[PDB]
């Protein structure tokens, strides 16, 4: 059972908003708005199919960030002449991670872009 | 005068020569090569002495490829791991058929007489002209021995000494005026210590001849040609003992009289050396032996290694000079990715990097601390000469561990 | 030194191509005639400084040679949640584990881009000798 608003699944609750914003604002944003809300996480296609009709139903966006940033920054790399790699020099920009509603697959944006959020 | 110098030589046959398996013939052409190089090597008191002969009859234990360059690399390689490790010996040929590119007849590392991977040379055997191709053996172990080509002003009664750049078909067989001065050179500056003292009449595999300045099995004694010899004891022609001596060479021989049992016929040279003292049954000095390898030198800044004491300072210097010195571990690191410069073994030319292991075995990295500089981790290499600049084997890697003959860093116990 | 068609900077030698390739192949032709080659490898800040200079000194963006290791496609990252990653449907296509110099940051900084994008590279060749 959750507050209204948000929609029960399993065991959490989800809320969907048109407030487009970046990555981190759409994160931070999430947390303000319930103690342990973060930006939505999928674990099984069924989560997803349900966040998917979630937005479809109140969303306009066809799509949302859902809850991974910065994907190959903190990695462990190496360099193709086997050196190491101690000096680093990672431009700013960084990837996140966003679901589209039509093709309900994942795509890679860059954390800039302004997109819907869908909290959990 | 030069100082008597012996060059124990081991010969090897590749499959090439090693086609007709069957010694004998060989063996006799090799023989003349070898007494042939003698006679060349004479007026600058070189003598060698081969005190091995193998034959790769089965395959050639090394890829010999038209490229001299490529092949003298992989047999130095082999001459320090498989080779050293079997038989003991100062330097190591190998005779070939093989037709380099380029035209070459015979190829060798420059000053690198005792070192492990570069006392090492090509030689193309010239079929059946013999003194042809004592010639080439002469021009690389000369070259060996820090000896350069002939240049514009280097004279001998030939017209063409050894050392010239291009091998006439009447090859001389003296030195020239700039080799006998590079030669003194490279005495001063290497002192090479593998090449002091003559093997055992025993171990010499060569048939005796008499005069060469080489005391053989057979022979009474030899102080050389009758023209030459001062050896008031000896017969200079029927090396045979004059009227009242019991000998005629040998660190155990004195006034002409055989030095009685008990004293030192040979001592320490360094830490790493035990000395030998005479049986009194003969004129020959026992078989020289070091100190058991391992064993700590240098106030425990290294340990023993076939004589010596090698140690990562020194060898910096010799590279870059008296304001030398050892990188930071930092700089070895280097030596993981395999680079042209950075690794530690090779199969087949193929380079490959060292386990973080063994990073102090692969290439030496020095802290030459001369302006003008800008990179700390200074380092020797040349495709032509890439031995050089890599961990002299048996230096100390790490407390307890040495590098071995095959760029490993390996504990002292089980290196030895 | 290496007068073949490039710069020099301590031991190694900087050669830049204009032939647009994938990050693949890029490294597996900087790695065939100009043997022992590389993608550009950066080291230290001077090193960084010395290939930009390099890539101002031309007359698009670059292949640095770094790439990532651990067969994860998020690597060490999770939902910021907490969770573990368990469902992953990213496509491959939407990776972007290689990266380039641009010179928009003049040519100092790593972004990620897919390794199938095709763009021009600098190779990290030996000296001739
Ligand atoms: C996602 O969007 C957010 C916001 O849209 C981006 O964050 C913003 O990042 C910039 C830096 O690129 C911050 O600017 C700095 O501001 C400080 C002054 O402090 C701030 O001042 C503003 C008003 O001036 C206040 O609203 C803030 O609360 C704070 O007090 C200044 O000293 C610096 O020189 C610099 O200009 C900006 O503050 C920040 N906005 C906030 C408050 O979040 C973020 O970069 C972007 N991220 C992604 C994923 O791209
Ligand atoms: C070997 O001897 C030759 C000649 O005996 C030396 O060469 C001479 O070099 C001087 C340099 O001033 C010339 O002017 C002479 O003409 C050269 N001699 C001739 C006529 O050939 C040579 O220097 C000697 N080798 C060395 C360097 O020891
Ligand atoms: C016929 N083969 C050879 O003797 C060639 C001849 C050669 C070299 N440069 C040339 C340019 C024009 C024509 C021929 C030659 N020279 C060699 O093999 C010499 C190689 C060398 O420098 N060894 O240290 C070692 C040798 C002197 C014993
Ligand atoms: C070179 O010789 C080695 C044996 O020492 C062999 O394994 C290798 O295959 C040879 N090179 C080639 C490519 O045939
Ligand atoms: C590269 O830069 C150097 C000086 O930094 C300059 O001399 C050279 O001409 C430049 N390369 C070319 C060919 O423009
Ligand atoms: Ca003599
Ligand atoms: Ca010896
Ligand atoms: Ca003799
Ligand atoms: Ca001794
Ligand atoms: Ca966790
Ligand atoms: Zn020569």
């Amino acid at each position: 059972d959750c507050p209204s608003g948000w929609l029960s699944y399993e065991q959490h609750c989800y809320k969907g908003f048109n407030d487009l914003k970046n990555w981190t604002d759409a994160e931070k944003f999430c947390t303000e708005q319930k103690k342990g809300s973060h930006l939505v996480s999928l674990h099984s296609r069924e989560e997803e199919k349900f966040v998917v009709n979630l937005i479809s139903e109140n969303l306009e966006y066809p799509a949302t960030w859902i809850g991974l940033g910065n994907m190959w920054k903190d990695c462990r790399m190496e360099w193709s002449d086997r050196g190491n790699v101690k000096y680093k020099a990672l431009a700013e920009e960084s990837y996140c991670l966003i679901m589209i509603t039509h093709e309900k697959v994942w795509k890679s944006m860059t954390c800039n872009f302004i997109a819907p959020v869908v909290c959990k | 005068q030069f100082n008597k110098i012996f060059i124990e030589l081991v010969i090897i046959v590749d499959h090439s020569m090693a086609k007709k398996c069957n010694s004998t013939a060989t063996n006799t052409k090799i023989y003349e090569i070898v007494n042939s190089a003698n006679e060349i090597f004479n007026p600058l008191n070189i003598h060698v002495t081969l005190i091995g002969v193998e034959f790769w009859c089965d395959r050639d234990l090394i890829n010999v490829t038209s490229s001299a360059d490529e092949t003298l690399n992989s047999f130095g390689e082999w001459r320090a791991s498989d080779l050293m490790t079997r038989k003991s010996h100062d330097n190591a040929l190998l005779f070939t058929d093989m037709r380099f590119d380029l035209n070459t007849l015979g190829i060798t590392f420059l000053a690198g007489m005792c070192q492990a991977y570069r006392s090492v040379g090509i030689v193309q055997e010239q079929g059946n002209r013999n003194f042809k191709t004592a010639v080439i053996m002469a021009h690389e172990l000369s070259h060996n021995l820090g000896m350069y080509h002939d240049g514009k002003n280097c004279i001998c009664n030939d017209s063409s000494c050894v050392m010239s750049p291009v091998l006439s078909d009447q090859p001389s067989k003296l030195f020239s005026n700039c080799s006998i001065h590079d030669y003194q050179r490279y005495l001063t500056r290497y002192k090479p210590k593998c090449i002091f003292n003559p093997p055992l009449r025993k171990d010499i595999v060569s048939p005796p001849v008499c005069g060469n300045e080489i005391w053989e099995e057979g022979e009474e004694c030899d102080c050389g040609s009758p023209a030459n010899c001062q050896n008031p004891c000896c017969d200079a022609a029927t090396c045979k003992l004059k009227p009242g001596a019991e000998c005629g060479n040998g660190l155990c021989c004195y006034q002409c009289k055989i030095k009685t049992a008990g004293t030192v016929c040979r001592r320490a040279r360094d830490e790493c050396d035990v000395p030998e003292h005479c049986t009194g049954q003969s004129a020959e000095c026992p078989r020289d032996q070091l100190q058991q390898n391992g064993k700590p030198c240098q106030n425990n800044r290294g340990y023993c290694y076939n004589g010596d004491c090698p140690i990562m300072r020194n060898q910096c210097i010799s590279l870059f000079g008296s304001r030398a010195n050892v990188a930071k571990d930092s700089c070895f690191q280097e030596n993981l990715k395999g680079s042209y410069y950075g690794y530690c073994r090779k199969e087949n030319g193929r380079k490959i990097p060292c386990a973080p292991q063994d990073v102090k075995c692969g290439r030496l990295f020095c802290l030459n601390n001369s302006p003008r500089n800008k990179n700390p981790c200074n380092m020797h290499y040349s495709c032509m000469d890439q031995h050089k600049g890599m961990v002299d084997p048996g230096t100390k890697c790490e407390d307890g561990k040495v590098c071995n003959n095959k760029r490993q860093c390996v504990d002292v116990n089980t290196a030895y | 030194d290496c007068p073949p068609d490039s710069s020099l900077y301590r031991y190694f030698c900087y050669r830049v191509f204009k032939e647009h390739k994938t990050w693949e192949a890029a490294e597996r032709f900087c790695m065939e005639h100009p043997n022992n080659g590389h993608l550009v490898s950066i080291e230290s800040m001077e090193e960084a400084e010395f290939v930009a200079k390099l890539l101002s000194n031309t007359t698009t963006h670059f292949w640095i040679g770094l790439m990532i290791k651990d067969k994860e496609q998020e690597c060490s990252s999770e939902w910021s949640d907490g969770s573990s990653v368990s469902y992953d449907k990213l496509g491959k296509q939407e990776f972007r584990k290689c990266f380039v110099l641009e010179k928009e940051s003049g040519y100092r900084m790593w972004f990620n881009r897919n390794c199938e994008e095709r763009y021009l590279f600098v190779c990290k060749v030996p000296p001739e000798c």
